[PDB]
């Protein structure tokens, strides 16, 4: 099993500049490299093929390059159809190992989270259950914590999050995060928080609601 | 010219078993040989199994050794993947797919779910708070199977300030929410409704904001 390293994980860029992917195999693969683009919901696109070889139909700005183990992937001038994952695959041994990916996101400003609380709904909580949410939204750089913390306490338990591709509007992310509890345990404490930290900030933004209010 | 299209997929119970099969057209499949490559959500991508052109060579990943099953019919140009006793880690997307020495054809891929829930329609629940100039509502859109929902606002008028997250699994079943930020002088004087539809399950529902 020969193994694929990709550097960097994630790539910042503006348009228009040239942009370099690193690829690292395990082992000597002989040139037998692909670099392959990714869109949502879309199979793998070979844009690379042999380490330097231009696919069929593929435009002029893609490019590559490699010395044994070490390989590069380059864009020349960046556009916005760029934007998605690019992975670096081994064809010399089966199986043919891929690589993490690399991930190309749009530089912009530092941008400070906007978070939101709120409670089960009443119409939930007659059905038994009850669910927490908290809305940590458009913020910059994509690195972000967001915690629940019942009556002082870190919960993990139940708590389910998922963020946004980069938006195509303001370039920044946007984070959701559910603690999901039944009725009975949310009725069993009162302080709920939801803990944000970004770089943005070396305070915490917390946002707290009392199940009493 | 080149086609490959997968056929098969869809939702399966932990242990049981599935049949994918992939139709190719526009080339000599005979003298081709055929790979299965698969894709797990939010995950990379995985080579699954080989085989050669006259099925005398079979390559197939550690993952699947012992489980999974190669087989082609080039007189009726297919290729075929047995996939028995299913774990939830075999969800993925699943592609068949033709790799030359500077060309590659995929199918479009057939999603794979393994999942021990059935068909559940969603439960819509409203988000409302209990200076930025701006307030924040929403929608939850709790335990719903299989995927997908579509969630608007306002009938599709509202895109500004809007977020739909991508949904998370749990116990079976999905969840998922979206946010709809506006200016605070506008709610409640202009309506927020957001709309969501569960094709799967016939689910239209529609829920007012306050």
């Amino acid at each position: 099993d020969i193994q694929m390293t990709q550097s960097p994980s994630s790539l910042p860029a503006s348009l228009g500049d040239r942009v370099t992917i690193n690829c690292q195999a395990s082992q000597d693969i002989s040139n037998y490299l692909n670099w392959y683009q990714q869109k949502p919901g879309k199979a793998p696109k070979l844009l690379i093929y042999y380490t330097n070889k231009l696919a069929d139909g593929v435009p002029s700005r893609f490019s590559g390059s490699g010395s044994g183990r070490d390989s590069s992937f380059t864009i020349s001038s960046l556009e916005s159809e760029d934007i998605g994952s690019y992975y670096c695959q081994q064809y010399y041994n089966y199986p043919w190992t891929f690589g993490p990916g690399t991930k190309l996101e749009i530089k912009r400003a530092d941008a400070k989270p906007t978070v939101s609380i709120f409670p089960p709904s009443s119409e939930q909580l007659g059905t038994g259950s009850a669910t927490l949410v908290c809305f940590v939204n458009n913020f910059y750089p994509k690195d972000i914590n967001v915690k629940w913390k019942v009556d002082g306490s870190e919960k993990r338990d139940g708590v389910l999050q998922s963020v946004t591709d980069q938006d195509s509007k303001d370039s920044t992310y946007s984070l959701s995060s559910t603690l999901s509890l039944t009725k009975a345990d949310y009725e069993r404490h009162n302080l709920y928080t939801c803990e944000v930290t970004h770089k943005t900030s070396t305070a915490a933004i917390v946002k707290t609601l009392n199940r009493n209010e | 010219e080149v086609q490959l299209v997968e056929s098969g997929g869809g939702l399966v119970q932990p242990g049981k078993s599935l049949k994918l099969s992939c139709e190719a057209s526009g080339f000599t499949f005979s003298g081709y040989g055929m790979h299965w490559v698969r894709q797990a959500p939010g995950r990379g991508l995985e080579s699954v199994a080989y085989i050669t052109s006259s099925s005398i060579n079979i390559k197939y990943a550690d993952a699947v050794k012992g489980r999974f099953t190669v087989s082609r019919d080039n007189a009726k140009n297919l290729l075929f993947l047995q996939m028995n006793i299913l774990k939830s880690e075999d969800t993925a997307m699943y592609y068949c797919a033709r790799f030359d020495w500077d060309k590659n054809y995929w199918g479009q891929g057939t999603m794979v779910t393994v999942s021990s829930a059935k068909t559940t329609a969603p439960s819509v629940y409203p988000l409302a708070p209990a200076t930025t100039n701006t307030v924040t509502l929403g929608c939850l859109v709790k335990g719903y199977f299989p995927e997908p929902v579509t969630v608007i606002w306002n009938s599709g008028a509202l895109t500004s300030g809007v977020h739909t997250f991508p949904s998370v699994l749990h116990s079976g079943l999905y969840s998922l929410s979206s946010s709809v930020t506006v200016p605070s002088s506008t709610w409640p004087s202009q309506t927020v409704t957001c709309n969501v539809a569960h094709p799967a399950s016939s689910t239209t529902v529609d829920l007012k904001i306050e």
